[PDB]
């Protein structure tokens, strides 16, 4: 599952199908809290799909976009923390690029 | 900047974990999800993760859940408000040993019955700890008219079972397998799991009973070791066995208190009356402290004298070792254990115990449970798995450190097992520069 | 070879499954407590040609779920009602003798007692009538208590709640389907060769009774006898009749209701004085239909016990009225009728009046931590019901020269709800699968 | 809806839309209904994600780059697409479902990484 | 958002796709009503996506398909329903028989798939 | 040769009845720490209540069939009732009380108004005493509390505030709220200046009768609105163009007497009064009221004739909830007379003082199976409120006359919300268009 977390950014790209499937596949009064938890889990799933939708990456695990070269000595949980402060800019740019791509329709 | 989905990353997060258990018990009727007969764990090669057992929200959740279940279990039960009446006691002197003189009293009183227009006169025994003399000798219960006293239901068991906490989808629990981890900082050899191991919700004070043992020497964990305001949690390598008993062959009278309600009164003791007590192997205890002392010297100096002493003060919940054995509530004197000075250079220890029925559970003022009596002789065996210690405020003006038993806050008991676990939220979506 | 995997979504396959079913119904009843779901005007069946499927009325999922839902609704309806706990007082009870017929001489008591009032510093003296089944002696002397004052709190059932059964249609959500068996004699278990798919059941009235099943479905053409391990006495026998038998029941006394305020917004409904003379409650079964009906059952029954023997009927075994008598709920009144007048016969291989008892304190789900008080009804009761089936048991033993004695049985409500829901099963649709074809590349 | 259940495998292929239409849709009662709606969504999404992983999103029928292994079944196409139905087929290859699915996920993973 | 009633223009349908960003923008007593609302928002989203999928229009805002337009539905030619009529008015004109058009769209996509697979 | 094409993102909507969520701004729950409104309507809103103008859209509105009103009414009731569930039940007080009159430094306007009652409170009894207002105590010198024979009295919890804060109702995704911006809109029919919003402007859930306090004002003129102005069974809601300031006080400096009645169960009784005992009252500017009422008449004549005499008169008999200005000031419950405000005939020194009664046992929302006890408030109460609208009714029988009579009245509560929600409508968005008709593939 998360076994590739400590390897390298490149190699970990080969386990994307494992992680994607495992996040969706998984008396009653106090239990309302569990019902709320189930609904929230569904919304989290859809939130990611909805971002892929507006960015034009729907249905993909590896999406090519329109917006040094290491990928060996750095891993996920390192590199992605370093760009935490830049990431929101990127997300805005990904949406903007798709908004312009949509002109051709 | 390529978009990837299914990326193995996460961030620390606080969520609600659900309880699961292996296959009338308070946790069994809650932790309804069966556990995996063959749980799996995933080793994460080359993953270093920062752990902090003193900031672990899993502990705070467990604390809240244990209290909530306890209180919910006591809701559909008998209120003992109808019993807050003047009681009339005579000391019980019927073949009672010296150490039990004055411990039991026999009171008569006027209580309710099946019909609201009838009353009955009954007699019952009380432990002195539950009864206050009002200045024949007139008595009332402790906090008779200020606390809400609820009878525990005879049908519910509070025996701890090894309950597991499991992650909801989108979350994972990470374990620190480093055999010497001291509760804070980076940990290598991190694994991903779906559920914690089974943790028995054992309630105790000075000594931590049952649960796990350290594999490599005694491990001493504290938040701030030089700060006397903090407790020291000491994990042992081998357990110390304790044999405890309530030797008196007591009986139980189930009497009617209302239309569909029963009250359980302590009846005449069938056998002779003796003091409750716990047995600790003497050699085992002495070896155990020697191991603890060596590890303490590593923090306090190899030329420092280590001394053990009893509790500095407080009420029974912190000055005695308290525990529950089969529903009975014990308050044991540990001054017989923590009495030595350690120099750098077939017997047993008997700890006398007191029994009390009205319990100020979780240290809440005004809320108490009445523990019904249990008939027959009660025995239990337990494992000391760890100690809670504090140090005297002697500053630096000493060549000797004095350690005393701690206790009180329950969060520290639960931290003894939930120290290797961390909860993280999985964030599968991310981006990276690629040649595309 | 050259065959390749092709994936198909929307494939017509399924597996047995347990799911949550929800209520639907047609145009203050406890059986429709926000059942704001219409049924289809046409709950159209989809026939499945060439499909044979296995059914099992026993070890089903729908029966247990129905049982659970009924108890839950029952309790939810009683939660917001007046507690009668304050009425567990000593009663001063004497005999009701004025215009009482012989059959009723000792049946009713006239009890006076102290009762609470709106204010805490006031008390009132009241009286009411009780059926002897609800009142017992405290020690020996007119001092009596209610039967459940040493067991549980008694909750008064709320007025304006009829509890009259409404056919309830159980519906499967989304990806689940209910399959129905259209055979005439499927006999409880095994393959059914004529089946169809439905979204909701036909509508089952939650009638609560013992020994005889009232207002259910009839068998087509012939009597059907269903039992698990029928050559045993361990399990009961369910007999579904192919014709109904009418049973005419009554509470002939013109009873009244005495409304007594017991607290600040709480009322107790007491049995008041009776207008006119007092007679015994009873049920009438016509001999003209019963003897023939029973003979048909025997002919069908004598398949499993050999085709050459004597079948006898006898009365029920000892036990509580909830199992030994026939329980009815007519107008909200609770009857406990004597069926020994029906089950008394010898069958050789060649108007019946049943007296009834009435109770006001009810424990119908075989639980004693709860009890209900049924308010009196201010009127005279008559009801006519359709006997659509029986729950029977048989004596055990061996060396009795193949002599078979059958007796009324049941009392376990889950078996009443097997007289319906025997032809239905729930399956999970699993619309995704693969198969080979001539499609070599994506 | 399931009217095609007794038809042959190649016949039932014409009702895939019919069934897809009703897989998502078609105070004790209140809570049961809410729980039922949540379940319907969860099951629906699990099946759709799986088609997405396999690269079949948006299609009722898709072919992939996975050869049929000769050990999964030993039957002719004239015997598979006719002369039997999907209920029978599902039982016959039941023990390989998780194998085939794992292969489908891997085949698409390779197809996708190959595109950069 | 609902920025126009400027006839059935259709040149700026992108603006109302913000309702497809509906989840991205996100003691229990009456919290049930709020929970029901969250569940329904999810179902509405999924139902529209399922329907576009089954018709072969998924991923697009403007889907040109294989079902011919009938005179039995509306016979207003084109300028009347493009330059002079609004979307609200158009929806009223074809308010009836939408289940007919939808059913035809599903049949068409099924045929397109069987002819390829 | 025309073909079906499918469009997603089509600007089409339909009337709808849905569940709106309740929201508040980001300061409301930081300042109003124990306020039920801020606590439960916890979703942050109003960073920018941006409107989308709808060019060329005519939309039909109807304020008297508006589901938003019914939802708000239910939400207010539900929250109120939930808030009282864990509060102390004052059942030990349903005992006979022995009372005498308070005659200590009392004015002439309150003789017999306050009573000093004592009773034996719950094997032990304790004689206790407290002060009560006349309205809460009924003779049976033996007395009992009102609402002691039909319902239980629940003490409101002193730790929770009900002080109104603005409430915004917000559309769930898939829905939108349309606003009518036409000025001088009378609550019904087509509106041509229309815009779309995510949430309402923020309504304070103020509860009052006869005079509506702290609402919004009309932009240009007084607006008279009714379901059917020619009927007599309908109320007339008058939205004022300018606010009228009303200054209310409870001049008596009260103390609180805490009595324990169980294990952490406390009852709060009025202790005694410091200083002189005086009548509670409200003041309005006389000149402002006169001009305000004249404006109401000018815009009322339009429906009755400009040669028709308009007179105002006070309320009909009935319970205080409908005959007086039911009003909450400082947390205390006031019932002000108002007859000094509605006493004139209109033909084509500077203030008015309204005496007010105080009551502690309150039966809210016109229900009778529940009662609430309001704990006493210590010290002296003063508040200033804005009169933003009136609720008037019209006497029938005017057929045989040239004069119409208007009276204050109405206590249905929904009308207090119709007066703010009248400009909003909820619509469902239907983004999928099926066949504008254009091309083949
Ligand atoms: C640390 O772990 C040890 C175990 O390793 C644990 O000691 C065990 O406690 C249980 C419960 O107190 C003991 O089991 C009881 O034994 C008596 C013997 O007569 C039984 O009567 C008890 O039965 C109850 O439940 C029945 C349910 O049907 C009732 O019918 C019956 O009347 C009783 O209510 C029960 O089986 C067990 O024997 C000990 N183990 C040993 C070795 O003695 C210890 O308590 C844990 N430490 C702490 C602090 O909890
Ligand atoms: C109409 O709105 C006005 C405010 O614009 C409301 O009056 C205000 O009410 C609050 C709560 O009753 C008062 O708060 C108090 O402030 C004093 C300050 O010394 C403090 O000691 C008290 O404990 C309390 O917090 C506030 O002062 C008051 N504003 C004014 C100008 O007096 C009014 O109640 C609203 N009308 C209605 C009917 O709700
Ligand atoms: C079986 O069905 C009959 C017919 O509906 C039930 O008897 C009727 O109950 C209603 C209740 O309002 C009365 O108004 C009718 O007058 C009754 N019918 C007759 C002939 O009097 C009967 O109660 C049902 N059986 C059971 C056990 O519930
Ligand atoms: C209300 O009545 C009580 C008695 O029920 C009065 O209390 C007494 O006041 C005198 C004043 O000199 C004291 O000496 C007594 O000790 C008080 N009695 C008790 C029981 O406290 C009280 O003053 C009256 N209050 C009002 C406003 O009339
Ligand atoms: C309402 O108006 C009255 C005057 O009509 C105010 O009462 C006066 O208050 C001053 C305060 O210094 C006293 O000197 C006067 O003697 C009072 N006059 C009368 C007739 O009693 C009253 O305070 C105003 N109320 C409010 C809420 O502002
Ligand atoms: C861990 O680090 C060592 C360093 O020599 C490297 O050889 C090994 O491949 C790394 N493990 C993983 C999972 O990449
Ligand atoms: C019970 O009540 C009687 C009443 O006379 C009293 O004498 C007796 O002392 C009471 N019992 C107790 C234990 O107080
Ligand atoms: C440890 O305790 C000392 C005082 O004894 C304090 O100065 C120091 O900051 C503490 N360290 C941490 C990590 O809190
Ligand atoms: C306690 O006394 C009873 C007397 O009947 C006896 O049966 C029981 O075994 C005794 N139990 C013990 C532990 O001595
Ligand atoms: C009076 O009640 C007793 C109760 O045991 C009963 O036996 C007796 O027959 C009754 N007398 C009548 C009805 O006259
Ligand atoms: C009929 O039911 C009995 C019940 O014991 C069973 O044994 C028998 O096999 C069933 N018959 C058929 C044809 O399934
Ligand atoms: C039963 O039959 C008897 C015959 O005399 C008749 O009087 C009675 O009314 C009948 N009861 C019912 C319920 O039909
Ligand atoms: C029940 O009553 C009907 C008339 O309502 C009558 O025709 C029928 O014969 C009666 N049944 C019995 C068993 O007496
Ligand atoms: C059932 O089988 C017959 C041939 O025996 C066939 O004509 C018919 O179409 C089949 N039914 C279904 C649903 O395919
Ligand atoms: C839909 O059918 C009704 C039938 O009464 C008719 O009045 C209405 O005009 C029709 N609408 C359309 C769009 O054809
Ligand atoms: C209080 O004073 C009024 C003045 O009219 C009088 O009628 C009433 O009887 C008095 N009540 C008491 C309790 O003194
Ligand atoms: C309290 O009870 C006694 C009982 O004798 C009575 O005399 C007294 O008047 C009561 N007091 C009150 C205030 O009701
Ligand atoms: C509304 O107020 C303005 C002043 O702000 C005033 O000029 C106008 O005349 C008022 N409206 C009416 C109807 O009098
Ligand atoms: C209300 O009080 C303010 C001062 O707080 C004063 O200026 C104003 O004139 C008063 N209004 C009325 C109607 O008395
Ligand atoms: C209304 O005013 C008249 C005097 O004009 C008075 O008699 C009547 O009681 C008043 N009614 C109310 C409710 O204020």
């Amino acid at each position: 599952f998360l076994g590739a977390a400590g390897s390298t950014m490149g190699a970990a790209s080969m386990t994307l199908t494992v992680q994607a499937r495992n996040l969706l596949s998984g008396l009653t009064v106090w239990g309302i809290k569990q019902l709320q938890a189930r609904v929230l889990a569904v919304e989290r799933y859809l939130r990611d799909q909805q971002l892929l939708g507006i960015w034009g990456c729907s249905g993909k695990l590896i999406c090519c976009t329109n917006v040094s070269e290491i990928w060996d000595n750095m891993t996920w949980l390192q590199w992605d923390k370093e760009i935490s402060n830049y990431t929101q800019i990127i997300y805005g740019l990904l949406e903007e690029s798709q908004n312009q791509q949509e002109k051709n329709e | 900047v390529t978009v990837y989905y299914g990326v193995p990353v996460w961030k620390d997060a606080e969520t609600t974990l659900f309880c699961a258990s292996d296959a009338h018990n308070v946790w069994a009727t809650h932790c309804c999800v069966p556990t995996d007969p063959n749980p799996q764990e995933i080793h994460l090669e080359n993953v270093t993760e920062e752990f902090n057992m003193w900031k672990n929200n899993m502990v705070e959740q467990m604390h809240t859940d244990i209290i909530s279940l306890w209180d919910q279990s006591l809701k559909p039960c008998v209120k003992l408000t109808p019993l807050c009446v003047t009681l009339q006691c005579t000391n019980v002197t019927n073949n009672i040993t010296d150490d039990m003189r004055g411990e039991l009293k026999n009171c008569s009183f006027n209580m309710t019955t099946e019909l609201r227009d009838k009353k009955q006169k009954v007699y019952s025994l009380f432990y002195r700890l539950d009864v206050v003399q009002i200045n024949n000798k007139e008595y009332r219960l402790i906090n008779c008219n200020t606390s809400a006293i609820t009878q525990a239901c005879p049908k519910v068991s509070f025996e701890p079972i090894p309950i597991h906490y499991c992650a909801p989808a989108g979350f994972a629990i990470l374990k620190c397998k480093d055999k010497k981890f001291n509760g804070t900082g980076p940990c290598t050899n991190v694994s991903t799991v779906q559920c914690t191991h089974g943790i028995k919700p054992v309630v105790s004070t000075q000594l931590l009973l049952n649960g796990s043992l350290a594999e490599e020497e005694v491990i001493i964990r504290s938040e701030n070791i030089t700060n006397n305001a903090k407790n020291i949690l000491v994990q042992l390598n081998e357990s110390v066995q304790i044999n405890c008993t309530r030797p008196n062959n007591n009986t139980r009278k189930s009497i009617r208190i209302g239309p569909g309600q029963w009250f359980y009164a302590t009846g005449d003791i069938i056998g002779d009356i003796r003091q409750a007590h716990c047995n600790v192997s003497k050699a085992t205890w002495n070896e155990t402290l020697g191991k603890v002392v060596k590890q303490l010297r590593k923090h306090f100096g190899n030329n420092t004298i280590i001394r053990f002493a009893n509790s500095s003060g407080g009420d029974l919940e912190v000055t005695t070792h308290s525990f529950n054995c089969g529903g009975e509530f014990f308050y044991c004197n540990t001054s017989g254990l923590f009495n030595s000075t350690w120099i750098s250079n077939n017997d047993s220890i008997t700890l006398p115990c007191r029994i009390k029925q009205i319990i100020n559970m979780w240290q809440r003022i005004g809320q108490a449970m009445y523990a019904p009596p249990i008939q027959g002789v009660i025995r239990c065996v337990s494992n000391i798995t760890g100690l809670i210690l504090t140090r005297d405020g002697g500053s630096t003006n000493s060549t000797t450190e004095t350690f005393r038993p701690g206790g009180g806050d329950m969060r520290d008991n639960w931290r003894s097992e939930l120290y290797k676990y961390k909860v993280v939220k999985i964030e599968p979506l991310g981006v990276a520069p690629t040649r595309c």
